[PDB]
RNA sequence: AAUGCCGCGGAGCUAUCAUCUGCCGGAUAACGGCUGAACGCCUCUAAGCCAGAAUCCGUGCCAGAAAGCGACGAUUGUAUAAAAAUAGAGGUCUCUCCUGUAUCGUAGAAGAUGGGCGAUGGUUGAUGAAACGGAAGUGUUUUAUUGACUUGUCCAUGAAAUUCCAGAAUCCAUUGCAUACGACUUUA
RNA sequence: GAUUCCCACUGUCCCUAUCUACUAUCUAGCGAAACCACAGCCUGGGGAACGGGCCAGGCAAAAUCAGCGGGGUGGCUUGUGGCAGCCAAGCGCGACGUUGCUGGCUCUUCCUAUCAUACCGAAGCAGAAUUCGGUAAGCGUUGGACCCACUAAUAGGGAGCUGGGUUCCUACUGAUGAAG
RNA sequence: GGAAGUCGGCAAAAU
RNA sequence: CUGCCGAAGGCAGAAACUCAGAUCAGUUUUAUGUGUAAAAUGAGAGUUUCUAGUGGGCCAUUUUUGGUAAGCAGAACUGGCGAUGCGGGAUGAACCGAACGUGAGGUUAAGGUGCCGGAAUGUACGCUCAUCAGACACCAGAAAAGGUGUUAGUUCAUCUAGACAGCAGGACGGUGGCCAUGGAAGUCGGAAUCCGCUAAGGAGUGUGUAACAACUCACCUGCCGAAUGAACUAGCCCUGAAAAUGGAUGGCGCUUAAGCGUACUACCCAUACCUCACCGUCUGGGUUAGAAGCUCAGACGAGUAGGCAGGCGUGGAGGUUUGUGACGAAGCCUUGGGCGUGAGCCUGGGUCGAACAGCCUCUAGU
RNA sequence: GUACGUGAAAUUGCUGAAAGGGAAGCAUUGGAAAUCAGGUCAGCAUCAGUUUUCGGGGGCGGAAAAAGAAUAAGGGAAGGUGGC
């Protein structure tokens, strides 16, 4: 007998399985195609989310309903210091995959990556990398045969880069460590461009430039176990089929959030990040009373729309579109007028320390 | 026609299921088979009758946990081995180990690219095969049906061709250096009458 | 593959029924 | 004062009660055509080709085989390799295929001990250095130095009663980006 | 007392969200019972009763934890009525024709026999709007007392609950987990 | 917003 | 526990005795009309008597009547099932073979020889291409038929007096025949539809035009040089509708088949057939040199109800064994050994502590 | 050793051996390990019974094979050769 009442399917069967991700780091699945009449270009970035606000922007959006009008949008700050290339992997196309033929590592290596490595880095001896380094300083012709070999054979050429989070007011010591892969250019061009880059950062002033379309991707928050009712959306003899909706898993997902703009990328060593040309009022990004449960800001930070995957405090990639997509909401330039950084921890009232002790009296203390 | 330990198979111009038959029998035998290029089995039919043929293969799946499922194959290797154990009994340790001394593969791999590749004539499509009759490629079908490394092994067996032609053509030469001096040596002719 | 909509073998009833009804076939047209 | 009652109430949770985001490559079906026979004309079809639907298959997105795998780090006689077509191929106008029943190899008390004659060759072992091979490089060539054996041919010795087959991680501790408990993310 | 009407009120509802206590969770101690041929995956077939054992396939990797309760009879059929006559391809029939008359509340998936959306062909199709037909099941097919609105449309079917009417195991979902 | 739910103001709020 | 006989929808067996017969036959000839009577072949044939179990039903077969969209219903015979395992049909109560003691070897039946699967990817000649082929199995429901798919045929047609087709042309003039009309000239529309010319130009096959006009065929001439056309039948192929999860010629797969049809070899194996050994039952011959025995030979072997016969084991009683036992009875455990078809029996090792067993009879709370 | 003669089975623990991918049990043949036991196992020749698979020789039959070859008559022609 056939359904009486109908209504679309309460989930999305192209997220299941609802299962813990399993990774803390968001993981690219997919990079942007190469072509060689390009040479070489990054194409990812390794951020924390620092917090988020509200910004005031006028809007030259032609013909929309509200063209050149002032308008509020949602923001997402996430902190992003540069970050150290200490590795360069080469990828050999092959009938069964893209393999990974070889790593060649920097000799350098700073205790940020080298926590990477450990559970327990005080325990450890830190023997890791160490006869590398010896052989690193005694023949540099070995090193030279490995790069020879990602130049002659490998299609495919990806820097290991970690991020510093040293500079980020976290927590948490081991640096995050990552693959961004080399789009552009023959794969001589990358390896060159990995040599000369190895043991030096790369900033995301040099990867993003404050107009373009990228996609965040990022494990989201946990929900915990969940029944039905807020998993699912839920208001013949046979066996339950794996169509049915389920109690178990809510949040904790490796997500993608495609079409994502920034809005400015500011520098932390400016001053002047947090103002714009309708406003002066010299100010930092950082809200007054700091962000709520991350910190102070003081690196370099990328300000996108809307909301991103993820609690405050965890690792974002963001990777360049892999497929061009010239909407005119993509094309269009951004001309920031008010960025909001009264207290977000309460219903805040003033910007600015300095802006609110005009209007309070003088305070006893 | 003597028991080898390893017969590398170039599957290049046989019907599928003429040499899958040839194959689980000779597996059941014993004999370990390497079918090297199975981008170029020919299977009978037009291409959009097969094409028809395996995506009704698709269709069978599981209506509760496809990951239990019915698992498609898409690789014309794959395909070869889902052919050839269905050949075979595989549910019992005989069959089972059987699987296990045949090796399918795309394209020539270094490995067996240095090594004689018989042929089998009871699944050559030119011998079996009516002139004027449709047929299809299992390395076409494959990239229709999902398979999507069609590029990379018809590029890497440009390469293979071009060695093995260099290669060849040295051994030819040195070859006909041998054959050059064969008639200069004389016994050659002159105690030859027992045919050689 | 069956490749097709209605399955090429039959069931036992349905092959014991053709003998069954055949025959009557020819009992009626005698 | 079993949250006595009321107002405000950060944080958290949450609301299409709030905000953000949701993409492109092939193959086709109906159908419209190109060339073109069958059938000396014609013809979208028979051989072929083009355009063509929210369709099918991929890309993208989610999961990651807990019996799929790679890279990195530290480490207490097992003899034989073109390719392609089969209503055609290759070699020097000419020649060959018409299957490996072919080719390489093949003696020795399981491979002994010597003597010549003829050639600078073959088997090559050991090291030592050059090049090449990344599809799973499972190896290939080039040598060099030597130590060997050198059936190439011709001679002499012994065989037998084997007398008819057999440095790390974890627990305890810590964290809250996580959490029924495990697990996870940090510190230690 | 019942019914109706107007006003009034409100999480019954749009549309669910949040807060507290207990339970469930883990732990120390104590500690059962029902039930029990043996058990435990699905598809097609096994004449039936299809079943879990049989046949042919998909498959198949220890040990486990918390949930939720699913599992304990034609190859039928479809779109074209009944009587009489005239032909007559043919073998007394005789085909098509031709002429004579009066049950509803929520739910997973599948099928196309398509209501809407996509693309096509035909029509006095000038345009707009529209009719019929083809491929097409990818995606939708509502809110209220046959009625009246919305909607692009409100298409047809296959395989937990209540009203008026008769006087263990396995599956599904998440979570660990020894091992080359 | 105010029975649009349900066979229906079942149950709470208006007192 | 084993063996033998073995049904039933008045039977099978037991005992008592005839005749070495023309005495009977689920039979066929001969004669007379399925009846009767008097040559073939086979068999030893019989009569009275009593005594267990059953008197059902399913499937198919050939003979008829009543029937209808459509099946269907009621009779008689026949068998199979039932009491029946085995080989094959992928598997199966009714389909094809084959009736069963334990084994060795050989050979087959039915069905098969691409792989799963033991056996020819044998030989020979044809047919078929299916964007939802076939392996199907009187192809019987849809079923009546459609198809510019193919291969064969059957019957009539013209054809080097030039076939069909193709291009070049003629395809006319009385006449715009007559009613019919805004306008109809062959072609909106109403009867034909005549004539001069021929080799032919239809009061006209269609398009078209308000009407015209113009083109086309159906009809002839020029070039061009050989076969061509129409109507039916047969085989294969497409179609002749069917839905609701994944999906089945058994699967994989197969297209000069591994599909369809035929022909010929070779090959595979059943519990079947043949040769031999062995077990048991029955039958027959012989046996005065455990007679309850010995010996020779042949045939035979499913088995429910039922009938008959011979054995194993348990408690107790009488007889016997100069019977066994504290130097270890009975019991119990055991990966030890042996015997018997079997019921069961003996025994080694360990444990154990006081009774126990063989043989012949008797007996039963066996 | 009183929870006491002997002390079985169901069931349980330990040790040793072995197996294990959605059953387990059982049967047939044999290997592997363990164990026990008594002449054991082979090869060939000559035979007997059964049987399978190749080869040779010789008769006898048909139209006393049909064909065919070689060699004499005549006839006919082609899918017509030399010639024309």
């Amino acid at each position: 007998s056939h359904c009486k009442f109908e209504q679309p399917r309460h989930g999305s069967l192209g997220f299941l399985p609802r299962k813990r991700a399993s990774r803390q780091r968001g993981k690219v699945k997919a990079f942007p195609k190469d072509d060689a009449s390009k040479p070489v270009h990054l194409t990812a970035f390794l951020g924390y989310k620092a917090g988020m606000t509200h910004i005031v922007r006028d809007l030259d959006r032609p013909g929309s309903k509200m063209h050149k009008r002032e308008i509020l949008e949602a923001v997402t700050v996430i902190e992003t210091p540069p970050m150290v290339v200490v590795g360069v992997v080469g990828y050999v196309e092959t009938p069964r995959g893209l393999r990974s033929l070889t790593t060649v590592w920097a000799e350098h290596l700073s205790e940020e990556v080298k926590r990477r490595f450990y559970k327990n880095w005080f325990k450890s001896k830190k023997k890791a990398f160490t006869k590398y380094a010896k052989k690193y300083a005694e023949s540099t012709q070995s090193i030279n045969r490995e790069l020879e070999r990602i130049k002659k054979y490998c299609s495919v050429v990806r820097v290991l880069a970690h991020t510093q989070i040293r500079k980020t007011p976290l927590a948490q010591k081991k640096a995050h460590l990552m693959e961004i892969q080399v789009n552009g250019g023959s794969v001589a061009d990358k390896v060159e461009w990995a040599r000369e880059h190895f043991e030096k950062t790369v900033d995301i002033k040099s990867t993003f430039e404050q107009n373009e379309m990228i996609d965040v991707i990022g494990v989201t928050r946990g929900k915990g176990n969940e029944g039905t009712t807020a998993r699912w959306g839920t208001k013949h003899p046979a066996n339950v089929q794996w169509t049915v909706a389920r109690a178990g898993n809510a949040g904790y997902m490796h997500r993608t959030q495609l079409n994502s703009k920034i809005y400015r990328i500011g520098a932390g060593d400016d001053a002047k990040n947090a103002s714009t040309d309708f406003d002066a009022t010299e100010k930092r990004i950082t809200p007054m009373g700091g962000f709520v449960r991350y910190g102070v800001v003081e690196n370099d930070f990328v300000m996108l729309n809307g909301a991103t995957p993820g609690p405050v405090k965890r690792v974002l990639t963001l990777r360049k579109s892999l497929l061009t997509h010239t909407s005119r909401k993509a094309l269009e330039p951004v001309s920031l007028k008010w960025i909001d950084t009264a207290s977000k921890f309460g219903h805040g009232r003033f910007q600015t320390p300095a802006e609110a002790k005009q209007f309070l009296g003088t305070l006893k203390k | 026609s003597e028991f080898q330990k390893v017969v590398v198979i170039d599957a290049k111009g046989h019907l599928l299921g003429r040499l899958a038959s040839v194959v689980a029998k000779q597996l059941l035998g014993g004999q370990k088979v390497v079918v090297v290029r199975c981008e170029e089995l020919n299977i009978s039919g037009h291409f959009f009758r097969n094409k028809l043929k395996y995506l009704a293969y698709l269709r069978k799946a599981c209506r509760y946990n496809p990951s239990r499922g019915a698992f498609h194959f898409r690789a014309p290797s794959r395909i070869f081995q889902k052919a050839v154990r269905g050949m075979l009994p595989h549910k019992t340790a005989r069959g089972q180990a059987a699987l296990e001394h045949l090796q399918a593969v795309e394209g020539i791999p270094p490995p067996f690219d240095k090594q004689k590749r018989v042929v089998v004539p009871a699944a050559l499509r030119v011998l079996r095969l009516k002139p004027g009759r449709k047929y299809c490629t299992v390395g076409r079908l494959s990239s229709e049906v999902g398979w999507k490394y069609n590029d990379i092994v018809a590029k890497l067996e440009e390469r293979r061709k071009v060695k093995s032609a260099a290669f060849y053509q040295a051994k030819l030469a040195k070859q006909k250096k041998i054959a050059s001096a064969k008639e200069a040596s004389p016994v050659n002719q002159k105690l030859s009458q027992f045919g050689y | 593959v069956s490749l097709k909509k209605k399955s090429k073998r039959r069931t036992t009833r349905l092959r014991s029924r053709i003998e069954k009804k055949a025959a009557e076939s020819k009992r009626k047209q005698k």
